[PDB]
């Protein structure tokens, strides 16, 4: 509410600090397909290895990875699903990722009570083909090519900076996330230490089974 | 259902009959109708007895609150003005009508008040089922310059005209004088085999 | 503490007395005298009702809100009852809504003393931002209010008021400086005297 | 539907009585249907309203009876239901309450009805009882007059009858 | 506001209410006695400037046919509290049709004064007031205070120097005393610490008539 | 609907719009107000006449004056457009206006003559005649149009001067002129 | 201490509005110039289609820009529907001042810290209107907002732009921007478009 | 504006709400009270706040249930009012008298709402519920001044609740009490808690809840009986 | 009913009859229908008495509350505009045929509710019979005295045929420095 | 003291004064009541066709009061018919200006503005409204930065019999002496027939000359 003497709001910049205690997440865009990827974020061993989740469907064509405050994310996620189905009900076309992200940005800083801490990564393959919109908790969405969100993400950002490729192949782009997630993580990545989800140009969004992840 | 009032020299003789009928059966042969809004002011009711009783209770609590507050006994016109509004607002859902009489230093006022909210002070007013029959007698007989005691001889006969001639109205006349001089309630006022046990 | 209407440890509202000090710092010095037959007021003259007037004294802006509220209630009286609101009833009601400022910490006391005059015989009511009202016999409110009250206590009605303002503010006036309002037995119509 | 509500006051004993039946249309449902709810009250008219007013009244009355252990005056109870039913003057519940019972500790009867004796209900009664009423009866008599008026008015009546209940309120005894 | 200005002190004391009790400590003395003919309530009021009026705002305001109030504390607060007390009494009369029992009006009004010790944005009522009533066979003398706590009394005192006024009332008086005789203790307990007076008896509530106060 | 005037005409003249209307505000068979002027003058030129319950004309005269007075201190097509919004909105609650108004205004070399039906139907038409001329005046307007496809200053002028003789003869002849806003 | 929107400075004005000005500076620059043929938004990639002939360029926080813009679209449709004409630009800018007005006058409600350049084609000849974080807006021959606009303004005292047409305007708009180029053109010949 | 607001719904860095802790301490200022369950009835002794001469807490929630109010008086009345309403609304639609355990949960929901939200001060008043719900027979519950409730066989609340309840820990033997033993232990503990060795009739008042001949009845003891228990106390000394 | 308003000179001269019948049964013959709503502006009424009690007084409330602030006698058309508003907003829950005058400016309000300034008017269901007498008498060049005899004789002819009007003919004279109400 | 509801002990609310300071900064407006008409000048808003306004104090807030005044004039025209008198308009808008001072949450206005109106009965009327909601009539008004500094030259003028025709130049002249200056002038006097309108451009160019 208070614009700091240095311009920008307080609670938002504190919410940006809340992301730093959120899971690392690569948001690969291959021009073939989408490859949202996120560290499992499991730390506790008797906490379930297959019931923890990080990445949710929105439509059959849009996946949605999340980071920051995990509980807060699910409100904006559920409302995103309501928006997309409402679009389907009114126009029979599915809601493109640019507007799916925009609708969620509209709700982002409506505090007249407190801002969400969530960073989001919508990935949806829409008639344009692959699209990957990052969403900041500042109510700013931005189209991306490769953005990795979360805590060790700044190193994942700069790593991505050398390896980002013109075009890209779907499987090769997946391998990029599989390698970078070992670096950003403290532990040696295991298929139960990642939850990958991918969308090939033709398919509907698929949570990736673990056996495929070891390779 | 013959209720009446007359403005005589020192005030208002209200008059009423003790009957209330549920259609064609008398349910109450001793019905109280000259309801005490206030010690100073009284209001007869006619039409539906339920509406009249309850609306009079509302104005009673209202008037007695305003006088309780100023410490000065309320004016008649005040009583009438809130009655005008109260019977207007419902727009005929309060279909019971009222004859308010009272005296304030400003002196006597007696307004018949029709249930759509017309308040008209006049020297003689009648209302109820018996009103036509009663008002012809009040017209023929009322004279301005009438004294205090002759009004007793002017409303008891007028109400009696409604007791005999009408079939909605009957029973003992009630007559309630209003003057700053004295107030008078005359509750029953004017009168015009064994099922062997064991 | 001394900012939100609440009681001090002495059982004293600070904001209320601040409002009295704001009335004193309004810089005006109203006086009214209740003659038998007339009710002089002198100072901002208002005509709350054609039969009732009053002089607010204090913050200038603040006066107008309570003037309009006084006209609202005065008019609404006749609308529900049908006779002039007595001066007592009007002062009572305006006092009752000035208390609302005090009961509520949200909103603040309007600093304007309200000297009503009008015949219900003649009436000279005072009202405070406290919500206290009382009929005086010869009120004064303002800056030199205490210095006037002595001269009132020592005590043709118009003369009482004008010599009171003259002696007490210790200044010889011009007629434009002293606005004067009279309500004679025969003239229940609020009227500025026009010395 | 409906049902009849006899009520009668002779000497300190306060009679009240009622038919125990109600009908779905013209077919009897039950030969036992309470109408006299315990200073007693007997409501008749619709069954829905009989039950609705009995519930609503006992509620409002108990809030008072806990708030003062002081037993309710009959006149105040009359006002209680009077106000309670006049609230629907736009949607009025159809039931006719006739309270009957003593004024506390003075042993003084107070009967009344609401839109000597007060009869109300679907009925037959007002013309039957009126010249039979004696202003003084021992309960032994009081039972007899009210039982005659009850049985004679109601046996004739189509939609009432088939069981009679008679409470003759007294501090000493309350016969049924 | 929406947030109450009443909050506990570290040991659980309602500081603002305690300060409201300090506001009761101010105000001109009040006194009230249940005698056996009827209660009397009386209070100091003063000429002050000698330009005042004495019939303008009595502290002794009738509430209902046979109840009255006398306040100590802030005068402005009393004017509105009385209004709600009259509201409860007239509302009770249209619903129940008997003038409301003394104990009940005191209770309901106590609840009004309790609401602000829990209600947002409002301070508690400074006024404490004797509420003297007579129904049935009994004269009732009540004390409502700023927290909405109330007590029936046989004799009680309020305002400045109630502390000694109550002491006189328990030794100079006890049991019963014919109504002016129990006014003897009023006029002489009030003396420890112009004046308005009002009495109850069974003669409609009443202000002790001015020629006879003398 | 309460007291109602009728007979409003409109039709353009090249660089102007004659609009004549009689001044009766009859209520039932009785002609209660044989004095009402139904041709409001909206803007330095444009204007509405109204033929329907007059209460609705009073409402929309003061309301259309509200819209114009507001906007002035912040075109006929726009006024008709909104007027269709007003007539329509009142129809939606089934609390219509009974007014049927012609809006003649010379806007930039073009003589817009809207017609707004009470139940919100709307169109421009060059030769408009509202009720009682919406079966009588209308062929007299057309018969000139069947022959000559446009009407001159003098043609539509005389057309209306005669057509109004074809109510009572007391009609005011409002005439938008290249300037706008005349009344005779 | 003026860390609330309502509060006024003893020193001067509301500080939140002043801090909202600095909120503008972290957003990238955008330049607005015009000729009689076409209005020219140039934005250092921010241009939006507010209307078929109006487009805003945001600077500052994006959030307030979208909030104001979602309103702008609905308001453009209001004039296009109710009166059947294109919304005149100047009126919509007057609505921006009205919507931005509420936070400054009220508590618990922060100001719209986006600075906007509302270029539009208009019937009085195209106009551009900067709207500052306070309601206040400015008719202007040419203007720049966002980061480092002061260098861009400096170029414009010597600047020809009301004479030379849209190609040459834009050639110089890029030159001004040097002091990643989205371009927003509207004119009498063509609808607003994001080059 | 809201700059004043002290929150009073806040959650503290020690992890225990402020007003709840303060509510616990308000009761220590409140005078002694105790209720004692037995297998046939449930007692509730309470001490009249001062003995003061010229003044001429237990209430009727139902005729089968009753409450003792300890922490404060002004709030207590509103609690009792809401209790009577909940109970008589339950009696309105379900047409059976409220089971007492439920009535306690309802009021404690109302209490909890004051801590949880709205920035309003909580009711600081610990209560007891003596009662005989249909489904369990006699029962006694205590309502902490934040939502809680605990079915207790004997408990004390008010000044020296700790010494008094601890005294009953060993002095209330389990599941043996005829009502006679309830009166004996009641009079003991209330005797020991005050600095007055025995207590006067203007100190104790005892609402015994007794199943009176198939119609449960609450009765405050008649003072002549209050003084036979006290007169027995003088010889118990 | 009969409301018969005429303008001129210092101020309006206008009149009304005395009866306020409900059906065929008369209730009253003494009713003053010309009753004040300001010192200058005195209302006249037709439609029902009951709807007009609710109206008019509310216009007096607003109009006398109009006057105190502006400290000028309220404009007649202002009062008449209040009648247009009150009648206009509920024309369906209302019946009112007012004829508002003031000081003279004869104004009217059809029940539907359009305030239309007449220069002479008649209202009611008894009014219609007057038309042939008013139209053939109202003349420019008539002095102030004439209107008194004109209105007073007009109404009586109206009443002869109308079985809703009778009573005593009551006339207001509202004008600068006076209201001479004869009966 | 910093919150509006609170009173500082001495007798005022300092918030209102801080809001008052805002117009003490902004440059001088100067209207002048005259033998007919009020020539507003400010080195203008059509509040109504009848009424003109010349704002001073921060402009953002000033427009909202202009729009409220336009609303106020319209509601008066509808409910009453007749074009609003300024003596009532000032009091209404000033009342709305006053409400803010009284409650903590909304802030006091920054503006102070002289609305004026020529009308037939009243003649010229020139009322200035302070952000406190204190409105008074004037014979001249000048508020802003050069607040008494302009007042000495409008004191030098003696309009009472100066025509509006001298004053249309004189406002600009006073503006030039207290003052580069962008000039604005307004005429509301009976030649303008109470149509609030800007000075005709040739006279306005002459006035700057």
């Amino acid at each position: 509410n208070t614009f700091s003497p240095e311009g920008r709001l307080f609670q938002v910049e504190y919410a940006i600090e809340a992301i730093k205690l959120g899971s690392t997440a690569i948001g690969i865009q291959t021009s073939e397909g989408v490859c949202l990827a996120v560290e499992k974020r499991i730390t506790s061993p008797l906490m379930e290895p297959s019931s923890i989740e990080k990445i949710v469907e929105i439509d059959a064509h849009i996946g949605c990875a999340m980071s920051g405050l995990i509980a807060d994310a699910k409100t904006l996620i559920d409302k995103a699903r309501v928006e997309t189905q409402n679009h389907w009900f009114t126009y029979n076309e599915t809601m493109t990722v640019e507007s799916v992200t925009q609708a969620v940005s509209n709700l982002a800083l409506q505090f007249g009570s407190r801002p969400f801490g969530v960073a989001l990564l919508f990935g949806g393959v829409d008639e344009k083909g692959p699209q990957l919109f990052h969403m900041d908790p500042s109510g700013t969405f931005v189209q991306c090519d490769a953005r990795a969100i979360g805590s060790a993400s700044e190193g994942a950002q700069s790593s991505l900076q050398e390896v980002y490729h013109k075009s890209m192949t779907l499987k090769e782009a997946i391998k990029s996330s599989l390698i970078i997630l070992k670096q950003v993580m403290e532990e040696k990545l295991n298929a139960t230490n990642i939850e990958l989800a991918t969308v090939q140009p033709g398919q509907n969004f698929h949570m990736f089974t673990k056996e495929e992840l070891e390779e | 259902t013959t209720i009446a009032g007359v403005v005589y020299k020192d005030g208002i003789v209200l008059g009423a009959d003790t009957r209330a009928t549920e259609g064609m059966v008398v349910a109450d042969k001793n019905c109280s109708k000259i309801h005490f809004i206030s010690p100073n002011i009284y209001c007869c009711g006619a039409g539906t007895a339920a509406d009249t009783d309850m609306t009079t209770q509302l104005i009673s609590s209202n008037l007695e609150l305003h006088s309780l507050s100023t410490g000065r006994l309320p004016r008649v016109v005040t009583a009438n003005r809130m009655l005008k509004q109260m019977l207007f607002r419902y727009q005929g859902y309060i279909g019971a009508a009222l004859v308010l009489g009272g005296v304030d230093v400003t002196g006597p006022h007696l307004y018949s008040i029709y249930p759509h909210g017309s308040t008209d002070k006049l020297p003689y007013v009648t209302m109820g089922s018996g009103s036509l029959a009663a008002m012809a007698v009040f017209e023929d007989k009322f004279r301005p310059d009438m004294e205090e005691e002759e009004a007793k001889n002017l409303v008891s006969e007028a109400i009696a005209a409604g007791i005999f001639n009408d079939l909605g109205s009957g029973s003992n006349i009630d007559l309630c004088v209003i003057s700053k001089n004295k107030l008078d309630f005359l509750r029953p006022y004017t009168v015009p085999y064994r099922c062997e046990k064991g | 503490d001394r900012h939100i209407t609440i009681f001090s440890p002495e059982g004293r509202l600070y904001q209320v007395e601040y409002a009295f000090k704001a009335i004193n710092q309004g810089g005006l010095t109203s006086v009214a005298v209740r003659g038998k037959d007339c009710a002089v007021i002198v100072t901002h003259l208002f005509k709350i009702t054609e039969n009732i007037g009053c002089v607010m004294t204090g913050m200038t802006a603040d006066s107008r809100s309570q003037v309009q509220r006084a006209r609202y209630e005065a008019a609404n009286w006749k609308y529900k009852y049908g006779y002039e609101i007595p001066v007592d009833m009007l002062c009572k009601r305006i006092a009752d809504i000035s208390q609302v400022y005090t009961q509520n910490a949200e909103m603040r006391p309007l600093g304007c003393c309200m000297i009503l005059i009008g015949i219900d015989g003649p009436q000279v009511y005072k009202c405070d931002p406290a919500g206290y009202y009382c009929g005086f016999k010869a009120t004064a409110a303002g800056v030199k209010q205490t210095e006037s009250t002595s001269f009132l206590e020592k005590k043709q009605t118009v003369e009482t008021a004008i010599t009171c303002l003259s002696t007490v503010l210790s200044i010889d006036f011009k007629p434009s400086e002293i606005e004067v309002g009279v309500v004679t037995v025969e003239n229940p119509k609020f009227r500025i005297l026009t010395i | 539907n409906g049902g009849a509500v006899m009520a009668m006051k002779g000497k300190n004993c306060v009679a009240i009585a009622a038919d125990r039946r109600f009908g779905i249309q013209a077919q009897m449902v039950t030969t036992d249907f309470q109408k006299i709810f315990p200073l007693y009250i007997g409501l008749a008219g619709l069954a829905t309203d009989v039950q609705t007013v009995a519930q609503r009244l006992k509620f409002r009355l108990n809030l008072y009876e806990l708030k003062e252990g002081r037993q309710i005056k009959p006149y105040t109870l009359m006002s209680m239901v009077a106000n309670l039913l006049y609230e629907k003057r736009f949607g009025p519940y159809y039931t006719e309450p006739v309270i009957a019972g003593l004024d506390p500790k003075t042993f003084k009867p107070f009967i009344c009805s609401l839109d000597d004796f007060v009869v109300s209900g679907t009925c037959q009664m007002y013309g039957m009882c009126e010249s039979l009423w004696e202003p003084n009866m021992d309960p032994d008599h009081l039972f007899e007059t009210i039982s005659q008026a009850m049985l004679n008015a109601v046996d004739r009546d189509a939609v009432s009858g088939m069981g009679v209940i008679v409470h003759i309120i007294e501090k000493d005894k309350i016969t049924t | 506001y929406s947030f109450s200005l009443t909050t506990f002190s570290p040991s659980g004391k309602l500081v603002q209410i305690e300060y409201a009790l300090a506001a009761v400590a101010g105000g001109a003395p009040s006194v009230g006695i249940k005698a056996a003919n009827g209660v009397v309530l009386a209070t100091e009021k003063k000429q002050k400037s000698i330009l005042y009026d004495e019939r303008s705002v009595h502290k002794v305001e009738p509430i209902t046919k046979h109840i009255g109030l006398v306040y100590s504390g802030m005068g402005p607060d009393y004017r509105v509290l009385v209004h709600r007390a009259r509201k409860l009494a007239q509302q009770y009369y249209l619903v129940y049709q008997e003038p409301i029992p003394t104990a009940q009006l005191v209770q309901r009004v106590a609840s009004v004064m309790q609401e602000y010790t829990q209600s947002g944005g409002v301070r508690p009522f400074g006024v404490s007031l004797l509420i003297c009533g007579w129904n049935e066979g009994r004269p009732y003398l009540f004390q409502s205070d700023p927290s909405g706590a109330y007590f029936a009394w046989k004799a009680t005192a309020m305002g400045k120097n109630y502390v000694n006024g109550k002491t006189f009332l328990e030794k100079r008086y006890n049991e019963d005393l014919e109504l002016e005789d129990a006014i003897h203790t009023a006029i002489l307990t009030l003396k420890e610490s112009n004046i308005e007076v009002g009495i109850c008896n069974e003669a409609g509530f009443r202000r002790l008539t001015p020629t006879e106060v003398k | 609907p309460m007291v109602t005037g009728t007979s409003v005409l409109g039709v353009k003249f090249e660089g102007g719009v004659v609009i004549a209307a009689d001044m009766l505000g009859s209520y039932g068979s009785l002609a209660r107000f044989r004095n009402i002027s139904r041709i409001m003058r909206v803007n330095n030129s444009t204007m509405l006449g109204a033929s329907g319950d007059y209460a609705d004309f009073q409402y929309l005269k003061q309301v259309l004056g509200q819209m114009v007075i507001d906007e002035e201190l912040l075109s006929p097509r726009a006024i008709h457009s909104w007027l269709t919004r007003a007539m329509y909105s009142r129809r939606s609650k089934m609390n219509p206006l009974w007014n049927t108004m012609v809006i003649g205004g010379y806007a930039d070399g073009e003589s817009f003559l809207g017609y707004v039906d009470m139940l919100g139907v709307a169109y421009e038409a060059p030769s408009l005649a509202t009720g009682y001329g919406a079966y009588l005046a209308q062929p007299l307007l057309r018969e000139v149009l069947e022959k000559q496809p446009v009407l001159s200053q003098t043609e539509a002028r005389d057309l209306v001067e005669r057509c109004m003789r074809v109510s009572y003869n007391r009609f005011q002849i409002a005439t938008v002129t290249e300037k706008g806003v005349e009344i005779e | 201490y003026d860390n609330d929107v309502t509060v006024w400075s003893p020193q001067g004005r509301i500080h939140q509005i002043e801090y909202a000005m600095e909120a503008v500076k972290q957003g990238s620059a955008t330049v607005g110039l015009k000729s009689k043929t076409h209005a020219v938004l140039v934005a250092l990639k921010k241009i939006l289609h507010v209307d078929n002939h109006i487009g805003i360029s945001i600077a500052g926080l994006t959030a307030d820009a979208r909030l104001l813009c979602n309103f702008m679209r609905q308001e453009c449709l209001d004039s296009r529907f109710v009166f059947d004409r294109p919304l005149p630009v100047s009126r919509l800018v007057s609505l921006i001042g009205s919507k931005t007005q509420i936070p400054t006058q009220r508590y618990g409600r922060r100001p719209y810290g986006v600075g906007l350049l509302i270029a539009g084609y208009d019937d009085m000849g195209p106009h551009i209107f900067q709207t500052c974080p306070s309601a206040n807006y400015f008719d202007c021959r040419a203007m720049s907002i966002g980061a480092r606009s002061q260098s861009a303004r400096t170029y414009l005292e010597r600047h020809e732009f009301m004479e030379c047409n849209l190609n040459e305007l834009v050639k110089h708009g890029l030159r001004a921007l040097r002091e990643n180029v989205s371009i927003g053109i509207v004119g009498k010949d063509l609808e607003f478009t994001i080059y | 504006s809201r700059r004043y607001d002290s929150r009073t719904t806040i959650f503290s860095p020690e992890g225990r709400l402020y007003q709840v802790e303060y509510a616990m301490e308000a009761i220590g200022h409140a005078g002694t009270c105790l209720g004692i369950l037995a297998n046939d009835g449930v007692l509730l002794a309470a001490e009249r706040r001062n003995i003061h001469k010229l003044l001429d807490k237990i209430y009727k929630l139902n005729e089968d249930m009753a409450c003792s109010v300890a922490g404060i008086t002004s709030d207590a009345n509103v609690l009792t009012n809401e209790l009577r309403l909940i109970a008589q609304r339950y009696l309105l639609q379900y047409q059976e008298p409220i089971p007492c355990e439920q009535l306690v949960t309802a009021l404690c929901d109302i209490k909890q709402a004051y801590t949880q939200f709205g920035g309003k001060r909580p009711f600081g008043v610990s209560l007891l519920y003596i009662g005989w719900d249909k489904h369990y027979g006699f029962q006694l519950y205590q309502s902490d001044p934040s939502g809680n409730y605990g079915g207790w066989k004997a408990t004390c609340i008010g000044n020296n609740s700790a010494a008094a309840v601890s005294m009953l820990k060993q002095d209330y033997k389990e599941g043996e009490m005829t009502l006679k033993s309830a009166l004996a232990l009641a009079i003991k503990v209330l005797n020991k808690t005050m600095d007055v060795s025995k207590l006067s009739a203007e100190k104790v008042e005892i609402a015994t809840l007794t199943r009176e001949n198939g119609k449960t009845v609450i009765r405050v003891l008649k003072q002549k009986e209050v003084e036979q228990l006290i007169k027995k106390h003088e010889e118990e000394e | 009913t009969t409301i018969m308003a005429v303008q001129f000179d210092g101020g309006v001269v206008l009149g009304a009859d005395s009866r306020t019948t409900t059906g065929s049964y008369i209730a009253n013959r003494v009713t003053d229908k010309l009753t004040p709503i300001h010192d200058r502006i005195f209302c006249c009424r037709s439609g029902s008495a009951a709807d007009t009690q609710a109206v008019a007084d509310a216009v007096t409330y607003q109009l006398g509350f109009h006057s105190i602030e502006l400290n000028e006698p309220p404009l007649v058309h202002t009062a008449a505009s209040l009648f247009k508003e009150m009648c206009y907003r509920y024309r369906e829950d209302l019946m009112a045929g007012i004829i508002i005058a003031g000081w003279g400016q004869v104004y009217s309000v059809p029940m539907g509710g359009m305030m239309v300034r007449q220069s002479f008017a008649i209202g009611g269901s008894g009014s219609s019979y007057i038309y042939g007498y008013v139209d053939a008498t109202y003349r420019e060049g008539m002095t102030k005295e004439e209107c008194l005899q004109f209105t007073a004789n007009a109404l009586a002819l109206a009443m002869e045929r109308d079985g809703s009007s009778g009573g005593v003919i009551r006339l207001a004279a509202i004008a600068e420095s006076g209201v001479e109400r004869q009966v | 003291d910093l919150s509006a509801s609170t009173f500082s002990p001495d007798g005022r609310v300092f918030q209102v004064e801080y809001a008052m300071k805002a117009v003490e900064n902004s440059s001088t407006a100067i209207g002048i009541r005259c033998k007919d008409g009020v020539v507003f000048g400010v080195e203008l808003f059509n509040v109504d066709r009848h009424v003109g306004m010349a704002v001073a104090g921060l402009l953002a807030d000033a427009r909202s009061l202009a729009d409220i005044a336009r609303e106020e004039a319209s509601n008066f025209r509808s409910n009453f018919g007749y074009n609003i008198p300024l003596k009532h308009l000032a009091d209404r808008v000033a009342m709305y200006v006053h409400a803010y001072t009284l409650y903590s949450a909304v802030r006091p206005f920054g503006c102070s503005f002289m609305l004026g109106s020529y009308s037939v009965n009243d003649g010229a009327q020139l009322y200035m409204i302070d952000p406190s909601g204190v409105s008074y009539g004037y014979w001249g008004c000048a508020i802003g930065k050069a607040r008494q500094a302009a007042k000495t030259e409008i004191e030098k003028l003696q309009m009472k019999e100066m025509t509006c025709r001298d004053i249309v130049k004189e406002v600009a002249k006073i503006i030039y002496i207290v003052h580069a200056f962008e000039l604005e002038l307004s005429w509301v006097g009976e030649l303008t027939n109470g149509r609030h309108e800007i000075v005709p451009k040739d006279i306005r160019e002459e006035a700057e000359k």
